[PDB]
DNA sequence: TAATTCTGTCCAGA
DNA sequence: TCTGGACAGAATTACTGGT
DNA sequence: ACCAGTTTTTTTTTTTTTT
């Protein structure tokens, strides 16, 4: 069937259960004008919570400015303001997402929103209280894909209201004495809101560090599942939810070897050019240069330290952070650009070179090096590695935000870059007026991507047929088989639940002396007392890795005592969903994730992206843009290399203005 | 109360000794018989704690206390010290019990007046603040009176509001602060009446004004001989008490001295703690006014300062010349930190080495990337050069006037004479401890002394722009100038004869106990030991009182993994109506995720420990030993342990009561007796959550037996208290030493740390000096326990704890039939390391150790690598100065004894005590391999097995046997005491002497004595080019100067050698000869170049090979080719 | 001025 | 009081052994 | 080579005296 993601295929809501069970009416201001109303829209909704027993309400299509409001069968709304328009009204009459949004929002009281604490913090001294980091479920169309559904699992935080005038003014949240859900109060003393706007809480996308179901049920997905749980337990089968599976066409996994193979690659090519290394802090820590050259030097690669950058060569300039300068005068950096402006050359900061640990960090340098060479491969206009060929006959744009940040530069024209291949050799030109507006034309109704809001994205273009393609990030999350996985952990769980007898040991022993695991066993028994049957913490050493240790674990798995097992198996195929590279032709879809086997604690979901084009069938040699794994660090990309070169050469162009 | 009082008493009977007795006594009657009266000595004894170690160690004191009263009648101070103030009232109150009480022979041993003779011979002295408040207002009254001291106004008034405050200063804080008072009021009194009694106007002490003023200051007791047994800690003994007249030091006075230590290893920390309080000092704002002062103050013409200005001079003359050669008179300008060991360690917190210059037209010294580590490294040995000199001059003050009042009347005296009242303190606080160094002449930090780290301390130097100003910048310098082992070293050289009373007290760790390969080293003989006998004797004695096996008392020994199901269902049964264990652990427990994996192991194992026990039916006390309080800021842990307790007591249906809080404060407000009352009256189980910590020694966990209660599980393990029965010992942890009294106290506690483990070989010099300098900028506690976790010394302290800890569990002699010690398993692989002998150590311990189941070898290559280093560095500054003119007449004496030390004893048969850096323990006795660049890194060397195929360094590869066989250097060698082999001994010359000194000398001595079998002579080159030739050639017949240069291999600037020397000595002939060669090929003349020439138009003449090496023929062609080239002039 | 990708606050707007 | 869209912040750029 | 279990520094409480 394929990958699971969030995207909703099916809501099942039985309308005539949701009547017998509850009222629905429908709310908008009556008379006042439209300049107006947002002005009382700040007391509409209150005003409605101060009626009465008020289960939720959710606001509808915008233009109507109306909201949908759900209470108990038997009551009634009563608003005392005369100037608004209420209208009892069917479950069947709202949209099904929005009435399930509704029903989501009213599982908290049926048992803002729906909120499952995961996390608590206590705070600092002379303070009281925790800061509660939440999952918040709840539905959001899916703008991408014609206004389909998708089951948000945003991390949300709360503190409380003790810890400015609108702080306190805002929903009075609470935490359940079971600590199971947050919910609003008049009262609570919570608050949505964090310490600062940094440190931002974050919740695992999914755990399985130990295979413990328990920090599993911690993580996003696990959340999910609990939330599924507690959808069937206040409504049965009256209310569900079906999560999409994305078809599944090709899925490309990326080994270690390959990316060793590539990066090997990729280095060689370095190692024919001169590389340098400056740095112009004025309190100069020239460990900072000492430590890049030594990354370097681990790597092979001729480098040298020099007190001003030289034209000709692949230079690393160590400049002081920009939080530092008040205006780009002060900047060392751009003083240079402006100067050295027909040379490739890198900057970072001095202390991104060592992690929190204080080890130095080599991702820092390794990351310097590639875009040195995607640099180096823009001023030169020709590939120093394999790159798969990409289409033919098609041109490259990328819309380049300006340097104003007021609101109007959502909708003004930008300068528009374009980059093409001739032979061996990328042509890189500022797109013509005639040619945006070409392409503007030929776009249609999907222009909005790339001439309008801040987020206009790159297009690849065919002038000789007009055809476009746009990767647009959908949003949509794709989830690994959490179902499964639960089940899997649930079972470990109980089976690591029972001390094993010492004879379930002596009859392995008994039965298996060529097995090489005797020798760990008649050690831990041997440690251990002849009277007391072993808990599972002790056969920890025993790892799950070899045939034999295998064999012996399959066998105490007969004898009842489940303790480990293969769960991120390419047979099982459980974390697919974040695996590897996948694509989708005929749909067009994607999405890229790890490479190996899955990490135990994954942090993320990774976004299923959407190729918008005009194709019938898109072109296959699309698929090729992606086999890169050094756009993105050591990992393969969502978005196409000529996209990236573009970037950089659209970057280089800024102090040539 | 009168010595007359035991005129008629019986010296000789005594109490039928036991065999601690005679451990203790018999080891000091080999040692007067060995090293004679008024030696010192130490003399560590293991006695485990419980079996008659306090009582021992007391009737070994009353019997010193007889002894002096039994020459009193025919015709020396003693003290009891140890860290803890209760400790030392117990232990008095214990002596005075047992004068009381003791009996021989059924009959009390002393009658009331000889029992108040003696308790009126035992002192205590209390911090000063207590002495006060120990005062009635009666003693305090009749002093002040005595004095006419009540006339002044402030002193009676502050008197006056601290006895209204002390009859009703209940409350905490208001005792606090009526403490402070009480100290300052002390101080001032006292200051008062010793400046009273220095004066013409002393006051005449008798009848009750001396009894009130001896109470009130028992150190005038001591003074005036009333008392010689003094019960005091080791911060007093350190910090000294008052009397009548002036403060009292003891550590100034220890000749003969009798000084008991009890817990002895735990006093390295207390006397690191009290070393690492000393203040820092502006090194150049002390050497501006030592130069400005010494140059304003000359000389006075009395009989008092007799042979004192000479002391002074050399210091005048090198305070002058460091204040031209560096240009004090300028101001300094433009935080950098450095640290030094003061050798061979070197270490800065700049990349760049700093260089100083001056300005002579900004009248300025400017620091900028003369190196400054120079300037402040200078500085710093005028600095303790300056200390040094007073102690001899405040020592040489006594002799004229002919050691405590007169001390600071010397010190007064002088800095007064010398204007150099700012240094006042300095001197104080140097000569209380670093003036008891006997080891002065002992290591001046020369090579041909002994050196070591622990008499040679280490230097930290912060360099910043001044406060107020600036304009210029201000060189703070804290020090150590001796190690706590140096301290002990000192005490016992000076006399003391010291006991140090401890289990462990010879634990292997340098952090956590006294370096005793330093103080073996030191001491030799002084140093005591008990032999096997006495040992066995000792075993013998504890397991009679101890008898387990006999009365079948098993200890079973349980070591704990991490439980994580186990733990997970107790938290899930905890708040039953949750979801999560994590989340429990999380949101009710309170604990974060950086700390939730270590929560949830240690938790684990206590719970595991707990439910044990718990299941257990006959075990009544449990303690468990974490290294955390579960006191009120874990009350969430608590509350989670009281409920496993609960259901598990439930479950096994038997009552148990939890004690969390037990902590030294609960201890002091609630006291330990409520457990112990809980024990004896209510039935069930107990358990008591402690730390290693709070559980310190004379915590007594005894309780009285309530035989109703305890069923039939105890027995009498004696050939009435019972103690724990059950145990859980956490893994002991932060076992690093820290200070907390200031940043740069805490510094030199870490540094001496570094320094103590580079010392005992420990840390291989790399490593060391890598730690140094992470720790220099900056390095995390975290980042220090890593680095010292990979030490052995970290094992050894490891298992010190875990052995103090099971002792001080062992207190009585009724067992209960199983005792049962839960241990966390990451003490397994520490335990099962304990490879000492086992005739000492406790049965828990022993089954510790058995239920498991610092490499000397180490310490070989890190040592060799170590003195390697030390020699390099040495030898290289050395060299420097050689090469400069005003040091030559002591570093040439240097010189010449090192190369004289190393000709006549290449290889030596033990440690050396002078010159002890000059040679490594080889491992293959008389020869070793090793690789290396001596002129580059020191670091980078590496020793014996590790270099199989690396140089070698042996009598056959200096070719000295091809050299003294059948030659006129034979008959020198004899002559001059060298030796013509080496002895294979296990000690031999490390690789840079063998290379850059001891090949050399052996080249110079072939050489003088073969050109002397041809009538020729030499004198010493002059000081000016001292060093760059070997000697100056006398010859009849010729009057030109001719030098001599013996080195292979050129080891360009031979040219310019030659034109320094000619230009002071005008024209001049240079040999240049090799020892040993071929005489194959022919000589050859030079001229102030490599470039030959002419034999008459060469100045320089090279001999390519004196001596045959393949049969050690005398070239003799060579020297007659030689003596005519000399004679045509 | 480490880069990419995912995402948590946050704020205006309908 | 809802809600979705920008806009900076946070994590990830494995490891190692058995086959 | 490849594929899947393992995995990651250390983890405080205590003391005396003189100011
Ligand atoms: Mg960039």
């Amino acid at each position: 069937q394929g990958p699971l993601s969030t995207l909703i295929e099916q809501i099942s809501i039985d309308t005539d259960w949701v009547d017998r069970s509850f009222a629905i009416y429908c709310v908008s201001y009556k008379g006042i004008d439209f300049s107006e109303r947002p002005k009382r829209l700040v007391t509409l909704a209150s005003e409605t919570y101060k009626s009465g027993s008020v289960y939720c309400l959710v606001k509808g299509a915008n233009k109507e400015a109306c909201y949908w409001v759900l209470l108990p069968k038997d009551s009634k709304l009563d608003l005392k303001d005369t100037s608004l328009a209420i209208k009892p009204s069917s479950a069947a009459e709202l949209p099904t997402w929005q009435l399930a949004r509704l029903l989501i929002k009213a599982i908290p009281k049926v048992l803002e929103g729906l909120y499952y604490l995961v996390k608590s913090k206590k705070l600092p001294k002379d303070h009281s209280g925790y800061e509660l980091t939440t999952v918040e479920i709840d539905l959001a169309p899916c703008a991408a894909l014609g206004f389909k559904q998708t089951l948000s699992m945003g991390t949300k935080t709360f503190s409380p209201l003790s810890w400015q005038k609108k702080a306190r003014f805002a929903t009075r949240y609470q935490l359940d004495d079971v600590g199971k859900l947050v919910s609003k109060s008049i009262k609570g003393d919570y608050i949505k809101k964090p310490l600062y706007s940094n440190a931002k809480n974050r919740i695992q996308a999914i755990d399985i560090t130990k295979e413990s179901y328990s920090g599993f049920q911690l993580s996003k997905v696990g959340i999910l599942e609990q939330f599924m749980q507690d959808l069937k337990q206040a409504y049965g089968d009256s209310v569900s939810v079906k999560l999409q599976r994305i078809p599944g066409e090709k899925h490309r996994f990326v080994s270690d070897t390959i990316v060793k193979n590539h990066y090997v690659g990729l280095f060689d090519a370095l190692k024919e050019h001169r590389l340098v290394i400056c740095d112009l802090t004025e309190n100069q820590d020239t460990d900072a240069a000492l430590t890049l050259l030594h990354g370097i030097e681990h790597l092979d690669i001729n480098a040298e330290i020099a007190e001003v950058p030289i034209r000709g060569a692949l230079n690393i300039l160590i400049v002081g952070n920009k939080d530092t300068y008040k205006s780009d005068e002060e900047d060392p950096y751009q003083v240079y650009r402006k100067k050295y402006q027909d040379t490739v050359f890198q900057s970072c900061y001095p202390e991104r070179l060592w992690n929190r640990q204080g080890q130095p960090n080599r991702h820092v340098v390794e990351v310097l090096l590639k875009e040195l060479l995607i640099k180096l491969e823009v001023h030169t206009r020709k590939h120093l590695i394999e790159y798969p060929s990409g289409p033919e006959r098609c041109v490259y744009y990328m819309p380049q935000r300006p340097k104003d940040e007021s609101s109007e530069v959502r909708d003004e024209p930008w300068p528009v870059y374009a980059s093409k291949l001739v032979g061996d050799e990328w042509q890189y030109t500022q797109a013509t007026q005639e040619e945006l507006e070409d392409i503007e034309l030929d776009l249609g109704n999907d222009k909005r991507h790339v001439f309008h809001g801040f987020e206009r994205s790159p297009v690849i273009y065919w002038p000789e047929t007009g055809d476009y393609a746009i990767f647009i990030d959908t949003g949509i999350q794709m989830l690994p088989e959490f179902e499964a996985v639960a089940e899997r952990l649930r079972e470990l769980k109980e089976g690591r639940s029972q001390d094993v007898p010492i004879a379930l040991l002596a009859q392995f022993i008994e039965e298996n002396p060529e097995s090489k695991v005797i020798n760990k066993l008649r050690a831990i028994l041997s440690e251990w007392d002849d009277v007391a049957p072993l808990p599972f913490d002790e056969f920890s050493t025993i790892a799950y890795k070899s045939s034999d240790e295998k064999q012996f674990y399959d066998w105490l798995r007969e004898q009842g005592f489940f303790l480990k097992t293969s769960i991120r198996g390419q047979s099982e195929g459980f974390f697919n969903a974040s695996l590897g590279f996948f694509y989708n032709r005929e749909q067009g879809m994607y999405f890229a994730g790890g490479k190996g086997s899955p990490q135990s604690k994954i942090e993320t979901f990774s976004h299923l992206y959407l190729i918008k084009h005009s194709f019938d069938a898109l072109p296959e040699e699309v698929e090729n843009l992606f086999d890169v794994y050094h756009l993105r660090h050591r990992l393969p990309t969502v978005t196409p290399y000529p996209f990236k070169h573009l970037r950089e050469y659209v970057e280089m162009q800024r102090f040539r203005s | 109360v009168s010595i007359e009082e035991f005129t008629h008493f019986d010296f000789q009977l005594v109490p039928e000794p036991s065999p601690l007795d005679l451990v203790i006594t018999e080891p000091l009657k080999n040692h007067i018989e060995v090293n004679g009266v008024k030696s010192g000595a130490l003399l560590p004894l293991p006695f485990q704690t419980g079996i008659g170690k306090t009582y021992t160690a007391l009737n070994f004191l009353l019997q010193q206390m007889l002894e002096q009263v039994r020459s009193e009648l025919k015709e020396r101070l003693l003290y009891y010290v140890t860290d803890s103030v209760d400790n030392v009232v117990s232990a008095k109150a214990d002596l005075l019990k047992l004068i009381e009480k003791q009996t021989v022979k059924g009959e009390p041993r002393f009658t009331l007046e000889q029992q108040e003779y003696l308790k009126a011979q035992i002192v205590h002295l209390p911090n000063q603040s207590e002495q006060l408040l120990q005062c009635s207002d009666a003693v305090l009254n009749d002093v002040l009176i005595g004095f006419n001291l009540n006339a002044e106004r402030d002193v009676q008034a502050e008197w006056s509001a601290i006895s209204g405050l002390r009859r009703h200063a209940s409350n905490p804080e208001v005792k606090i602060s009526l403490n402070r008072q009480a100290g300052y009021f002390y101080r001032n009194l006292i200051d008062r009446l010793q400046k009273k009694q220095k004066g013409a106007d002393r006051v005449l002490l008798s009848g009750s004004l001396l009894a009130s003023v001896e109470t009130l200051l028992p150190g005038e007791k001591i003074r005036n001989g009333s008392a010689h047994v003094a019960f005091l800690t080791t911060s007093k003994f350190l910090k000294g008490f008052h009397n009548t007249r002036s403060r009292y030091s003891p550590l100034r006075d220890l000749s003969g001295a009798v000084l008991i230590i009890d817990e002895i290893d735990k006093q390295n920390q207390v006397i690191l703690s009290e070393l690492c309080k000393q203040q820092a000092q502006d090194l150049i704002w002390a050497i501006r006014t030592l130069r400005a002062n010494f140059r304003d103050h000359q000389l006075e013409s009395s009989p008092r300062y007799d042979k004192i200005e000479d002391l002074f001079e050399p210091l005048r003359e090198r305070l002058e010349e460091f204040g031209t050669n560096w240009n004090l008179a300028f101001a300094f300008n433009t935080p950098v930190r450095l640290f030094s060991d003061r050798s061979f360690t070197h270490v800065s917190s700049a990349t760049h080495k700093l260089s100083l210059k001056s300005d002579f037209l900004r009248r300025k010294n400017l620091i900028f990337s003369g190196l400054l580590t120079r300037f402040v490294n200078e500085a710093d040995v005028i600095y303790q050069w300056f200390l040094g000199t007073m102690r001899k001059a405040v020592f040489q003050y006594w002799e004229n006037v002919r050691l405590e009042g007169t001390f600071q009347e010397a010190v007064q005296s002088l800095l007064t004479h010398f204007n150099l009242q700012e240094f006042e303190s300095a001197v104080y606080e140097s000569f209380d401890t670093r003036g008891l160094r006997q080891s002065a002449g002992g290591k001046a930090n020369k090579l041909s002394s002994s050196k070591s780290y622990h008499h040679t301390g280490l230097k930290l130097v912060e360099v910043a722009h001044n406060q107020g100003t600036r304009d210029t910048v201000n060189c703070k310098a804290s020090f150590l100038n001796t190690s706590p082992s140096g301290v002990l070293a000192d005490m016992v050289d000076a006399g003391a004869v010291i006991l140090g009373i401890s289990a462990t007290a010879r634990a292997d760790t340098v952090i956590h106990n006294f370096d005793f390969k330093y103080l073996n080293e030191r001491l030799g003989n002084k140093l005591l030991s008990l032999s096997r006998e006495q040992k066995q004797r000792v075993n013998n004695y504890y397991h009679s009182r101890r008898n387990y096996k006999d009365n079948g008392v098993v200890l079973t020994v349980k070591y704990l993994n991490s439980r994580d199901a186990f733990l997970d269902a107790l938290l899930e049964e905890y708040k039953p109506e949750a979801r999560s264990s994590h989340f429990i652990l999380n949101h009710y427990l309170g604990i974060a995720e950086s700390e939730q994996a270590f929560v949830r192991s240690w938790l684990s194992k206590l719970l595991a420990s707990i439910k044990a026990f718990i299941s257990s039916p006959d075990n009544r006390y449990m303690l468990s030993l974490l290294n955390r309080t579960l006191d009120t800021t874990r009350q969430n842990i608590n509350d989670f342990i009281q409920f496993c307790c609960d259901k598990w007591a439930k479950e096994f249906n038997v009552k148990t009561k939890t004690f969390f809080g037990v902590n030294a404060d609960w201890m002091r407000l609630v006291g330990y007796d409520e457990i112990s009352k809980h024990l004896n009256t209510e039935l069930g189980k107990v358990v008591v959550f402690s730390t290693y910590a709070s559980m310190g020694a004379g915590k007594n966990p005894d309780y009285a037996v309530n035989l109703a209660l305890e069923g039939e599980s105890l027995i009498s393990v004696a050939d009435l208290r019972s103690d724990i029965d059950s145990i859980y010992l956490e893994k002991p942890t932060q076992l690093l030493l820290s200070d907390d009294y200031s940043h740069t106290a805490n510094q030199l506690c870490q540094f001496h740390q570094i320094l103590s483990l580079q010392e005992n070989g420990e840390l291989s010099p790399k490593s060391a000096e890598n730690w140094c300098r992470q720790q220099l900028m900056g390095m995390s506690r975290e980042r220090s326990l890593q680095q010292y976790h990979q030490t052995s010394d970290y094992q050894s302290a490891v298992r010190k704890y875990i052995e103090q800890a099971v002792g001080r569990a062992g207190r009585t002699s009724l067992k209960r039939k199983q005792i049962l010690l839960f241990v966390d398993s990451g003490l397994k692989e520490i335990l099962a390391e304990e490879s000492r002998d086992p005739s000492l150590f406790s049965h828990e311990y022993v089954a510790l150790v058995n239920k498991a189941k610092d490499r000397a070898v180490r310490r070989l290559f890190n040592l060799a690598q170590r003195n390697n280093k030390d020699g390099m560095l040495s030898i290289k500054a050395l060299v420097h100065r050689l090469h400069n003119q005003p040091a030559s007449k002591s570093d040439i004496q240097e010189w010449q004894d090192i190369r004289t030390q190393l000709l006549r004893y290449p290889t030596v048969a033990f440690q050396p005590e002078r010159f002890n850096r000059l040679y490594l323990q080889s491992m293959t006795k008389g020869y070793y391999r090793y690789q290396g660049n001596l002129d580059g890194d020191p670091n980078s060397f590496e020793f014996f097995d590790r270099v199989p195929y690396g140089d070698m360094v042996s009598e056959e590869d200096c070719s000295l046997a091809t050299l003294v066989q059948n030659q006129y250097v034979r008959p020198w060698f004899e002559r001059k005491g060298f030796a013509c082999s080496w002895q294979k001994e296990a000690n031999v010359m490390t690789p840079i002497m063998f290379t850059n000194i001891y090949k050399g000398a052996l080249g110079e001595q072939a050489v003088e004595a073969v050109l002397t079998a041809f009538d020729f002579t030499f004198e010493e080159v002059p000081n000016s080019i001292y060093e760059r030739f070997d000697n100056r050639v006398i010859f009849a017949g010729i009057e030109q100067p001719i030098w001599l240069d013996s080195k292979y291999w050129k080891h360009e600037g031979y040219s310019s050698k030659i034109a320094l020397v000619e230009e002071e000595f005008g024209p001049s002939k240079f040999i240049y000869v090799n020892a040993l060669g071929d005489t194959s090929k022919p000589i050859r003349y030079l001229n102030s170049c490599f470039v030959e020439t002419s034999p008459q138009l060469a100045k320089v003449i090279e001999i390519p090979a004196l001596i045959d090496d393949s049969n050690a023929d005398t070239n003799r062609t060579a020297v007659q080719e030689l003596i005519k080239w000399l004679h045509h002039s």
